[PDB]
């Protein structure tokens, strides 16, 4: 009874098309963002998901009522008759509004006029991610949000709390696979533009790609390639054609291995740090099998020694490659584990 | 003060009308502000954009005398006024935002001036010529005019800084770099009128970084290490053989990645050009040993070694030579 | 101001429940599009999709005005104050206008109540596809355009301009099919319960065949070449001739496996099919033409028609049957 | 092996009533159609009724109200609670189990059946 | 038009739509029938299938009668959702649509008796389990399930306008299937219960046939080839050993190519298929085939081969003898039982 | 008695204020929930997400509904349910949601003499469960779903399952392609907070994957290549084209089976137990074509300056080592 009345005689008179305090003072919108979840991320889209219980406190002296209660709750079609922030996200590919099985909204006025307006959001932002260093790379996804039609004169954006508080993520809400999420930095700034002057608040998660899968799927398959290429140094010259079976399938082995590393990496069409290991890679395995052309070039018996005339000596050529290529191919690594890991 | 503004405004206010209908064309000023050009989907002719899409318009049925000199509205207000049936022609799905709120704007100034402005993002059709690639260039465009109003109804005109680009390195362009921006008008005559398309051009470059290290370098070595058997003594039969039969094997492997990213061309491009030479040569090299196997040991030919040992490699090095001056140059 | 009286008398009184001579002749409908594009025809779900500028003409006496010498044009919000045919897709899956930035719609009023109706459509269209021959096939999709609710009693439908209604087809470019013609066909599907307008637009694409003697044709021939070179290699070389065949087999299998993925899943016989696999038999014949000339030599050798002779033979049919076999092949299928 | 058992059943006094039941073992059949077969000596082999994996009661016509079919989707069993039994009734009850095709309601359907099990109703 | 006008105007008076005919009084009886104009395709990788639909349902309201000159309305869509209508919706139903272009493709006509026909356009896709166990060589019944989602067997009821089998009518383009065969459709009634309560359900089987042609060239053949290739080897001489040896290995590894392809056709099942058993036999074959030359090999004591004029070479193996037999034997023996088993299934 | 129906219907509506739930300055209002899960289905690794169609049935009395002189249960018209009050009940894992609108919205609004309303919901929920995959392909999911109120607390609002234990059925019913339903449970608990406590019910199953698909696809095939380099150590080692052509081979078909299961099984970038067993067979198949490299080292290399003890010293440890290293995999995953 005492509560309907209430609730009939606040719109009376309102007009949600003018921003509280319209040419009086200035619109201070208060968000606090809580974090259920911190979506995958596509490195494929550049886009990660997040879903969000959005929160946004504002004060309307419109909306002022004296009653009984201190706290009222209204339905989504009394809410939507009710100015509210125009807050969108800059770098918001296709956000969600969940609606199961009401629509997940819910304003709250108090007798003061402050509304808590919260509600929960799918959000799919855009994260920039140079992939130079992949799979040995960070990337500071940013959450960039603030008031679409409003400038900095009309309504400002403030964290309920210190920035560091004001967005919380859950302790067991990471959806992540193939990323470690480090912790977020919390800010905001001013953005202009040719449509005047924002306030934008943004929040960077920081993550670095787990490198696990990648070691056993790509880098030691490749390694134990490049050992086996160099394993037929240690073959008698003799054995040309144990020797060059042995050269061409670990070049086909590794052909193998770099078609099926770049399938799972992003379409990017430049070099990433894989890349550049199995192209090295690659030119290791095809240069040991130059190196048996060297070789065989020289060798003027074709019978091999015999178990008890003239026999051939081994090759001052295999010798030197039984050092060269296992040393160079172990700085190789120290210089690539070293360049990228350290980064 | 600003309430009995707006319904002023809108006191018989007809939105089915187009303003100064019956006088003179409605001259509709577009900007535009491109956040980032999404991945450019060869497969399907295709590439995502998104922008901030500006218009103004003078409406005089919207003057109104007092000391505020603009209203800065948010979206409420869009469907109530007669707002332009802007469309992208080339769009084979655009979408609005509507997160939280409907993502528009709304301002209109004392003089009748209105500025209307809403976040697009279009997934714009884009016909590709690809017979260049991975060397290739485009022009993706953006056409844009009105849906039902002829030339003679709504006039789009662009201000001198219409188009603007954010950072262009946050841009979503995996394959592709962005090297410039053009903007054009025309009329195009349809079946209902003449239109008047306002159109946005934007150069794009692949970037050939990816295929030199997986494709091109690759097929090179092949070939070269196909060219190990001319060395190889005409005795070594299972190492000739194995060696030319093998190098064709792991060619045909790298042949199934030569035309993975673009869609189902039925014309020769310059990546499908390499490779099937380097087929061509690996092929020969396996052929070159059958023959000097043949009238040797299986009864000038016998001095065929040493004419692949110059041959080859100086067919390949001149067909790269005519390669990459073409296309490159 | 007098505009703007015009149309609220005009939309004063009107029932948008009556078609056009509610009570008299069936109201003609005339129809042209405009395709924008035409994409995505795809073999595996038997249906493509299509953009088009659907517009429809119509009389109707209720919005004649006097006075004013301009075609209306109004907003495209009064489409749902007036009467609109009934018109529908029979063979569409999905269909939508599109929204941006408005609702792509036209409403253009002419002064004798002429309604000119236009619509931006993009629809995935279901055509049934043979590709027995695939990929030297010729397909063709259609689209009609029916009224759901009304006869020809009540509705008729026409091609505005009978054939130049469909334009644009001519600057469609298809990557893998090329427009050979396309037709525009108006009849009446005459049922026992009433009669139905129809209009009809049908393609007929032609696939490109470019694409598939590239990645296809090409790399089995060459495969199959490469297994008569055993041939002439001799026979004491067992490690040679077994490796020359046996990796053609692998290899061909390579092709098959590769083009299994790359290809539509079109889980039937066709004709890519039936090349692939005869040049499997090819090289898997090329194999056992050396198990043959080796057992011969060295398993009924001690026993003691000629092994040279198998070989010499098979220098010469092999090269005849293949080229025979692709003979009978691009007969029946081109 | 897949066996199906038939349990319960007899003869019964007039106006009685009685709960057939059928165990299966060996697959589990809830993806199955279980059904109830009737032959009477001599006559022919007769639907009752059939039960899916979305608990569609089918029922013949002239056991629809009658008969009531029911299944165990744990215990991976078919009961039937024959009511209003008539001297009619008297045949052999089998249990089947199959997919369905072509049937739901032919015998030629389902490859997986019962011993079966006799129901007298002697009056 | 007045009289028309009239009519459509008085019929809504004192009209409750949230009430259906004869609500405590006796059970709204349905009539259903099926135009399928087009059964689409089937996809076993998410065990559903789409189906072209034109649903035409028909019942009494007694609150709807009129008089005058017209024997039958026609409501636009406006004016049909003021009116009461059955909450059809389909059982087995994962995400339909409902046509709307350019307008809404629905009808609803009013007799003078007070007759409704609805008749609506939809594409339904159902999803249809299937027991893959005998795959490629499966069959299955797709079924089409629907009744009313809120009013129970005492409320609502829903009937076959015609005789069941002649109530759902496929069109004879209609099949637009790739790897199976629409031999034809069951038409059924029957009756569920839930916690809501018991509710009448009306039930349509599409018995679909798969298609075996393509898996024989793709799959079965080069299995069989493959398994064939590696039986040659044991004609091959014993002192032959990088050739055989290379024959047993690359025939592994072209099954091996053979049996990833294969294995892509079919969704991710936890049970071994009729392809299955077949491809992990080939397997053995093409295996033990290897195994054989290597115990061949291990007894080969001269490792030259007989030459042609002709010292001591080495014999047949025996071994090598028995499984020129052996092997091409028990590959026919399982050949023929494996298609004779399946194929009678 | 319809006429009296409506006159009741009409009179329960009248003055009804939907913004006010049921004793509205009283007690809490209990919601007693019951799913019927019609099925459960694509079930993702790569997602981390489960799809299931379920029936949600919510009940609660509310005395403004309550009517007299009617002995039926008035099932009213789905459209009903936006005059009344319905709890603001929402999914928290929940992702993707919809409820079915064909050929209506599919939901139900059954209002019985006391005052009780049943509200039914036909919803396709696509709702997230991490998945711990290190155990991979033996390994036990967690999937649930939980329910809670948006904006009331225990104060306002009370949840319970309907039924107790037998309040969510259909779950014998499910059979998933490569999961088992081993149990699931019911739980019903309030969240406390600072603020106040919030209403929960969850409801949770225990999926175990399936081996039979990964036995017969995965790990037989590693094996026989594994087996199949053993072979080397039964050739004599003279035979160097013949030991490096097995044991390169060998090495080639299982990056072939380790490159083809990359694609075939779901993009789960770390490291699984499947991951671990076929690394561990690519480290036997290297470590046997390495053994014929010291081999022939040690008869040519070290020749000039016993090769059989090697071999017959590999023909046991290789075979033993494997097996053990089977038992220590085996035990520590099943
Ligand atoms: C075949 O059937 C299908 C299915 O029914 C039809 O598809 C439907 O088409 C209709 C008509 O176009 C749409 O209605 C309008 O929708 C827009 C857009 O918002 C909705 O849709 C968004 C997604 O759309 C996108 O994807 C779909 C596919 O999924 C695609 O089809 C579409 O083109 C587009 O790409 C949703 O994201 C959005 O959800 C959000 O908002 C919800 C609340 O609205 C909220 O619950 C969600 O959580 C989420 O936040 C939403 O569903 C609406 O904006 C629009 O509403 C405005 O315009 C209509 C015009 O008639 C008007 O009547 C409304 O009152 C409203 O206009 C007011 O607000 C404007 C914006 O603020 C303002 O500018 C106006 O001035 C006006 O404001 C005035 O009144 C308000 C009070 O109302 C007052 O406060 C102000 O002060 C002022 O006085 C329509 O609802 C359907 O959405 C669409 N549905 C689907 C599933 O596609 C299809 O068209 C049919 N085809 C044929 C040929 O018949
Ligand atoms: C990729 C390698 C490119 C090499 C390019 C350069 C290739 C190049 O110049 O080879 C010549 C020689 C080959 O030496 P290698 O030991 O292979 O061959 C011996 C050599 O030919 C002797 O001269 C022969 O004896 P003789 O005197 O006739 O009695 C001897 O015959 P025999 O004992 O059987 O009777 C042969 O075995 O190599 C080097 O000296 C190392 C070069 C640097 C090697 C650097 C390796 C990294
Ligand atoms: C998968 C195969 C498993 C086989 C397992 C069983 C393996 C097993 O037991 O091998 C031994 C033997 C090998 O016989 P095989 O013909 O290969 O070898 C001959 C044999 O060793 C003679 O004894 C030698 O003669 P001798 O010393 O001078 O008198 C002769 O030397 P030569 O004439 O060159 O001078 C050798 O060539 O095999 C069988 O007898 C067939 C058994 C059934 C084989 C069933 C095969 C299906
Ligand atoms: C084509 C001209 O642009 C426009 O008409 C336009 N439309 C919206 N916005 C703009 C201006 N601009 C480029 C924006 O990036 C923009 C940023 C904001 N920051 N906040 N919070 C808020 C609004 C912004
Ligand atoms: C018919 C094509 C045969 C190709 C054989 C290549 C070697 C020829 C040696 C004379
Ligand atoms: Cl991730
Ligand atoms: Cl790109
Ligand atoms: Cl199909």
């Amino acid at each position: 009874t005492v509560f309907t009345r209430i609730l009939d005689r606040l719109l009376d008179g309102y007009d949600n098309r003018l921003r509280p305090g319209l040419g009086e003072r200035v619109t201070e919108v208060k968000t606090d963002i809580f974090v259920t979840s911190f979506g995958p991320v596509s490195d494929h889209d550049m886009e990660y998901t997040i879903d969000v219980f959005f929160r946004q406190s504002w004060k309307d002296e419109r909306l002022k009522f004296k009653g009984p209660m201190t706290v009222l709750r209204l339905n989504n079609l009394m809410a939507s008759k009710i100015w509210t922030p125009d807050t969108f996200f800059h770098n918001g590919k296709k956000s969600v509004a969940h609606n199961m099985t009401m629509p997940n909204k819910l304003l709250r006025i108090t007798e003061d006029g402050t509304l808590l307006y919260t509600m929960r959001l799918t959000v799919r932002a855009e994260c920039p991610m140079h992939l130079e260093d992949f799979p040995m790379d960070a990337h500071a996804c940013p959450l960039k949000f603030g008031s679409y039609a409003y400038t900095r004169a009309e309504v400002v954006y403030e964290w309920t709390r210190e920035p560091a508080r004001s967005v919380v993520v859950a302790e067991d809400g990471s959806r992540l696979n193939q990323y470690d999420l480090l912790g977020q930095t919390v800010d905001s700034g001013i953005v202009q533009s040719s449509t005047g002057e924002y306030v934008v608040m943004t929040t960077h998660f920081h993550l670095k790609r787990k490198i696990g899968y990648f070691v056993i799927q790509t880098y030691l398959p490749c390694i134990m390639t490049v050992i086996l290429s160099q394993v037929s140094f240690w073959l008698n010259r003799e054995s040309v054609p144990a020797r060059t079976v042995f050269g061409v399938t670990t070049v086909l082995t590794m052909t193998t291995l770099s078609i099926s590393a770049r399938n799972s990496l992003p379409k990017v069409a430049y070099a990433t740090a894989m890349d550049w290991f199995i192209a090295v890679c690659y030119a290791f395995v095809f240069s040991a099998l130059i190196e048996f052309a060297t070789v065989n070039y020289f060798t003027k018996r074709g019978y091999a020694w015999d178990g008890k005339k003239t026999f051939n000596s081994v090759s001052k050529i295999d010798r030197l490659s039984r050092i060269a290529f296992p040393l160079l191919f172990g700085i190789f690594n120290l210089v690539y584990w070293a360049t990228y890991l350290n980064r | 003060d600003v309430t009995v503004i707006l319904n002023n405004l809108l006191e018989g206010y007809d939105n089915k009308l187009r303003p100064d209908i019956g006088v003179k064309p409605t001259l509709i000023h577009t900007d535009m502000y491109v956040n980032s050009i999404g991945p450019v989907n060869a497969i399907n002719m295709e590439y995502t954009i998104d922008i901030f899409f500006a218009q103004t318009w003078y409406d005089r049925r919207l003057k109104f005398n007092s000391t505020i000199k603009v209203l800065r509205l948010n979206s409420n207000m869009v469907g109530k006024i007669w707002i332009p049936d802007t469309f992208f022609r080339n769009s084979k799905k655009a979408d609005a935002h509507w997160i939280t709120t409907p993502n528009r704007m709304l301002r209109i100034w004392n003089d009748g001036r209105v500025l209307y402005t809403l976040r697009l993002t279009i997934d714009a059709e884009c016909q590709l010529q690809l017979h260049n690639f991975p060397m290739d260039e485009h022009s993706c465009p953006l056409e844009f005019s009105s849906y039902g109003y002829p030339r003679e109804e709504i006039v789009y005109q662009w201000k001198r800084s219409s188009v603007e680009v954010g950072d262009t390195r946050s841009w979503r362009l995996y394959q592709f770099s962005f090297v410039g921006l053009r903007n054009t008008t025309e009329v195009v005559k349809t079946t209902s009128g003449d239109y008047v398309v306002m159109s946005v051009y934007f150069d794009l470059s692949r970037r050939m970084g990816y295929f030199t290290i997986q494709t091109y370098i690759p097929c090179t070595l092949i070939v070269v290490l196909s060219w190990v058997s001319f060395w190889i003594n005409k005795d070594a039969v299972p190492a000739r053989t194995s060696l030319g039969i093998t190098t064709v094997l792991t060619m045909t492997t790298l042949s199934t990645i030569a035309r993975k990213s673009l869609p189902k061309v039925s014309y020769v491009t310059a990546m499908d050009l390499f490779v099937s030479v380097c087929f061509i040569f690996v092929f020969s090299a396996l052929v070159e040993y059958g023959t000097l196997h043949y009238f040797v040991s299986n009864r000038r030919i016998a001095k065929m070694d040493s004419y692949a040992r110059i041959f080859f490699p100086t067919a390949f090095c001149l067909f790269n030579l005519v390669y990459w001056v073409s296309y490159l140059y | 101001s007098f505009v703007k009286e015009t149309v609220d008398k005009l939309l004063k009184g009107y029932d948008i429940r009556l078609r056009p001579d509610f009570g008299g002749p069936p109201v003609c409908v005339g129809m042209n599009i405009d395709i924008a594009s035409i994409d995505m025809v795809s073999e595996v779900n038997m249906d493509y999709t299509l953009t088009m500028y659907f517009q429809q003409y119509w009389r109707d006496k209720r919005l004649a005005y006097s006075g004013i010498p301009l075609n209306l044009t109004l907003d495209n919000r009064v489409a749902d104050q007036l009467w609109v045919p009934d018109t529908y897709f029979l063979n569409d899956k999905k269909s939508f206008v599109h929204g941006v930035t408005v609702k792509n719609r036209m409403i253009r009023l002419h002064p004798d109540g002429t309604v000119l109706y236009g619509l931006r459509i993009t629809t995935t269209a279901a055509c049934m596809m043979d590709l027995r021959r695939y990929p030297l096939d010729e397909q063709n999709c259609t689209l009609e355009i029916e009224s759901y609710g009304y006869t020809t009693d009540d509705i008729e439908f026409y091609w505005r301009g009978g054939d130049k209604a469909v334009t644009g087809v001519e600057r469609i470019e298809l990557p893998q099919f090329s427009i050979v013609e396309h037709r525009l066909v108006s009849r009446n599907v005459v049922f026992a319960t009433g009669a139905y307008p129809r209009l009809s637009l049908s393609f007929r694409l032609k696939r490109n065949i470019g694409y598939f003697i590239l990645q296809t044709y090409m790399p089995s021939i060459l495969i199959t070449i490469l297994s008569w070179v055993s041939f002439w290699i001799n026979y004491d070389a067992s490690a040679a001739r077994v490796a020359l065949g046996i990796t053609t087999v692998l290899t061909m299998t390579t092709i098959n496996t590769h083009l299994r993925e790359t290809l539509p899943k079109i889980p039937y016989v066709k004709a890519i099919d039936m090349y692939l696999m005869g040049c499997f038999v090819f090289v898997f014949l090329a194999l056992l033409e050396y198990a043959f000339v080796n057992y011969i030599f060295f398993g009924r050798g001690p026993q003691r028609t000629d092994v040279n002779a198998i070989d010499r033979w098979s220098r010469i049919v092999f090269p005849f049957t293949f080229s025979l076999f692709n003979l009978v092949y691009w007969l029946y299928y081109v | 092996q897949v066996q199906l058992q038939e349990s319960g059943g007899g003869l019964v006094q007039a106006g009685g009533s009685l709960r057939v039941s059928c165990a299966a073992s060996g697959r589990t059949f809830t993806a199955y159609i279980m059904a109830w077969f009737r032959q009477a000596p001599g006559k022919e082999r007769e639907f009752l009724a059939a039960m899916d994996q979305g608990r569609i009661q089918y029922y013949g016509d002239s056991v629809r109200g009658r008969f009531t079919i029911s299944r165990d989707y744990a215990k991976n069993s078919v009961d039937l609670q024959l009511d209003g039994l008539r001297p009619e009734d008297t045949a052999v009850y089998y249990c089947a189990a199959g997919a369905g095709f072509w049937g739901l309601r032919t015998a030629s359907s389902y490859h997986y059946w019962g011993q079966g099990t006799q129901v007298t109703v002697s009056s």
